RNA sequence: UUGUGGUAGACGAGCGUUGUAUUGGAGUUGAAGUCAAAGCGUGAGCAUUGGUGGAUCCAAUACAAGUGAGAAUGCCGGCA
RNA sequence: UUCUCGCAGUCAGACAGUGGGGGAUAAGCUUCAUUGUCAAGAGGGGAAGAGCCCAGAUCAUUAAAUAAGGUCCCCAAAAUA
RNA sequence: GCGAAACAGUACCGUGAGGGAAAGGUGAAAAGAACCCAGAGAUGGGAGUGAAAUAGAUUCUGAAACCAUAUGCCUACAACGUGUCAGAGCACAUUAAUGUGUGAUGGCGUGCGUUUUGAAGUAUGAGCCGGCGAGUUAUGAUAGCAAGCGUUAGUUAACCA
């Protein structure tokens, strides 16, 4: 008995290519290629799902210095005013975004001050 | 108006009225849930937890997040292990919050 | 006894398929190690050596 | 999940500013000018929007460096040609050219990217008291 | 209303087509059989030949105005090619090969004529996502 | 409750292909194959609709193998 | 980690700390005993580094507290004396 | 699959012994496309036959690499293993979904197999696509698992019907 198969290859080789699509030049032509990227872009995938929220807390803080820094006293303050006084557990992100909808945020930088 | 709600481990920032994906909650769609944990729900802040105060929503539906597939690839050393991955998310509404 | 659905018991064991990937484990290499006198074809000396 | 973080996009005003940069220090000014032209003391800094405002610096010439610095700290330009070394001391940059000097000593401090070199234009530095960008009216502010 | 007209396997190279090709294309017929006349290329007395038929089978057979026409879109696809040995220094038998051109020009009538094709590119997918609601009844 | 990085390498459970057997069954009111699509799976992989095409084929349980390709300055054909 | 049975793989190792030989208290040198790491191992520090320091990745979260290291700007974070 | 489905040991290479290929399918039946227009003509476009002429003699189907055309979005101060995580504006509207295509701009980012102590590698293999292509078989040995049969047990080979 003899097995051919052109059938199988050609399908897993489409969902490969299909899978990196909008990719520059030959990238979504050539299988060869298509499947260094697509292994490429998934390691980036995971790196960057870990590198994001490595981020965003980042730009949290930032954008609460800021706030807190037009009021009279740091970001490297205010925790400490959370924490021991006032046990909060306020998060570190809804801090940030009170100031979007703000003069309901001075009134928790004015709560600490007790 | 607005209100700080910790439903799953995430802190929501949350008015009247609107929709918010938290994680699985095991309710069936339509029932409303009562959200225990709070601070801060208006010019009220509670310092551990806001006591005696809840957020009331009613679970709108449940679903599957987008497909994450995660392949992992040690470099020239024969390895291209693939798994794929669809987190389960609730969405809900909240209808008014007991004061 | 319906050979429609014939089964037996248990006969039908992990059949180690040698060069058919990875994912099988026993791919490239095949078992037969890193470029030994064994990874050749014919390895394995004479028994008494 | 969770709420998305809020982020301003082509929701930019940018307001003019004045210092005058009559006794202040070189690197103490120009982080103040670096992160007044960013806008990174905005409420609401989104990292890729140019949410800063515009700065002129006045009276350049009267910076003054610390220490002996006049005479023993060069700045360097190269030309892509051998030999091309232009070197030159404190004491003649706070003569010669002063605007670069302030120019040069804020653009460092600003990433390597692409709206870096479209912030650094946000910074106008007249060497004196005169100019002639009253017609934006600016507010004015000191030691920043 | 496009009326087009083919010519299969001209021994021109599908390159150098597409240089005259791209002179005529988007214009109107009385300023393309001459401006494709006087250009001195092998390219052109193939093209002219084909633009004229072209013309003809447009008034005679579908019926269109004539002085509305315009060239609507040219082009000159890779024709059969032609494989051949060629000799060198010491023996090493390079391959030429022959190139070929399916010339194909087509010319409309209406001056917009290019959202119909969009028209049937949107029906293609309309029905398709209709045959696909009409299967969700499937309780 | 304790765990779940991993090459060589040991062990386990599995998907797919081609055909045979019996059992069900779909097909010119359009079969396989082929492209396209904004689906479903933990993975190998699997459906749904439409255009083309113009006669064979799908599922369940066993069985048997020329059974699974990105690399061999690989072979053949085509094309840059 | 002891005993029996089936099945292999391996016998080109490298570096850092420690104690010595050869070497010239020369080598990213060579040969050993020992502790680790890499190999076969990602993240953070180290500007950039396979082998140093901290650590030991089931997957998702736009959650909180930390270890080494670090807080004028690039680059998140500090002030007083 | 015989080297060979056809005029194959042909064509072709070689002084000679000798070496030695590739390619098939209209439709049910030629009803093989009279006639008209353009053109020198092949041919093409209508007509006509026919179920279909996107079946037309290039003749079953007709992927990919590859070459051209076009709606929609972006790009001419920009350092780029070319993608990813964020994210504007723009244009549409689906296997109804916290949707689709592009993606100004921020953060981040030295490919795949091989062999090596260790390679992004100034070490090597692959121009690209498709197909072909590499642990099987006979007869015995030992081990594991399952089954039949059992304490004077078990078991056939050749051969014959
Ligand atoms: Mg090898
Ligand atoms: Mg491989
Ligand atoms: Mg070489």
């Amino acid at each position: 008995m003899r097995i051919k198969g052109g059938k199988q290859t050609r399908v897993r080789r489409k969902k490969w290519l299909k899978q990196a699509s909008g990719s520059f030049g030959t990238r979504h032509a050539s299988y060869k290629v298509a499947k260094q990227t697509v292994i490429q872009a998934a390691k980036y995938a995971y790196r960057d799902r870990r590198n994001k929220k490595r981020d965003f807390r980042s730009l949290w803080i930032l954008r609460l210095n800021a706030a807190l820094r037009e009021q009279g006293m740091t970001y490297s303050v205010f925790i400490n005013l959370l924490k021991k006084h006032n046990i909060e557990i306020n998060r570190k992100v809804l801090s940030e975004l009170a100031i979007k909808e703000p003069s309901k945020f001075n009134l928790i930088v004015q709560k600490v001050k007790s | 108006m607005h209100a700080i709600v910790v439903c799953g481990s995430k802190q929501y920032l949350v008015h009247e009225n609107d929709t918010f994906f938290v994680e699985k909650l095991e309710a069936p769609v339509g029932k409303e849930i009562q959200l225990d944990k709070v601070l801060m729900l208006d010019e009220k802040i509670g310092a551990p937890y806001l006591e005696k105060a809840r957020v009331v929503c009613v679970v709108e539906k449940h679903g599957l997040q987008r497909k994450v597939n995660v392949i992992k690839h040690i470099s020239q050393k024969h390895h291209l292990k693939k798994y794929g991955h669809r987190q389960p998310y609730t969405k809900l509404k909240v209808v008014r919050f007991v004061h | 006894l319906n050979q429609l659905k014939s089964v037996p018991k248990a006969r039908n064991h992990k059949t180690k398929t040698l060069g058919r990937g990875h994912g099988s484990g026993l791919g490239k290499t095949s078992g037969r190690g890193q470029k030994g006198q064994k990874a050749r074809k014919s390895g394995l000396t004479r028994p008494g050596f | 999940k969770t709420s998305m973080l809020t982020k301003e996009q082509a929701n930019k005003r940018r307001q003019w500013y004045i210092v005058d940069a009559a006794g202040l220090v070189l690197g103490k000014l120009a982080v103040k000018a670096a992160d007044l032209i960013r806008g990174k003391n905005k409420v609401d800094f989104t990292p890729n929007q140019d949410c800063g405002d515009y700065l002129i610096i006045i009276n350049s010439d009267q910076v003054v460096l610390t220490g002996n610095k006049k005479e023993n700290e060069f700045w360097y330009h190269h030309s892509q040609y051998i030999g091309g070394i232009k070197k030159v001391s404190g004491r003649d940059m706070l003569k010669k050219q002063s605007d670069k000097l302030v120019y040069n000593a804020v653009k460092g401090m600003l990433p390597d990217n692409r709206l870096s070199r479209r912030w650094i234009t946000k910074v106008h530095v007249f060497k004196g008291d005169k100019h002639n960008m009253e017609a934006q009216k600016p507010t004015t502010l000191n030691w920043s | 209303m496009i009326a087009f007209a083919k010519q299969f396997r001209v021994r021109i190279s599908p390159q150098k087509a597409r240089l005259v090709c791209q002179l005529i294309v988007g214009k109107k017929t009385a300023d393309a059989q001459n401006i494709l006349s006087n250009t001195p290329k092998k390219a052109a007395t193939l093209i002219a030949k084909l633009l004229n038929s072209a013309i003809a089978n447009a008034t005679n057979n579908h019926g269109m105005n004539g002085d509305a026409l315009y060239v609507f879109e040219c082009v000159a696809n890779q024709g059969p090619s032609m494989k051949r040995t060629i000799p060198r220094a010491k023996g090493s038998s390079n391959m030429i090969t022959k190139r070929s051109s399916n010339l194909v020009v087509k010319l409309s009538d209406n001056p917009n004529e290019r959202q119909e094709l969009i028209k049937q590119q949107k029906a293609l997918v309309k029905k398709r996502v209709e045959g696909q609601q009409k299967a969700k009844m499937a309780r």
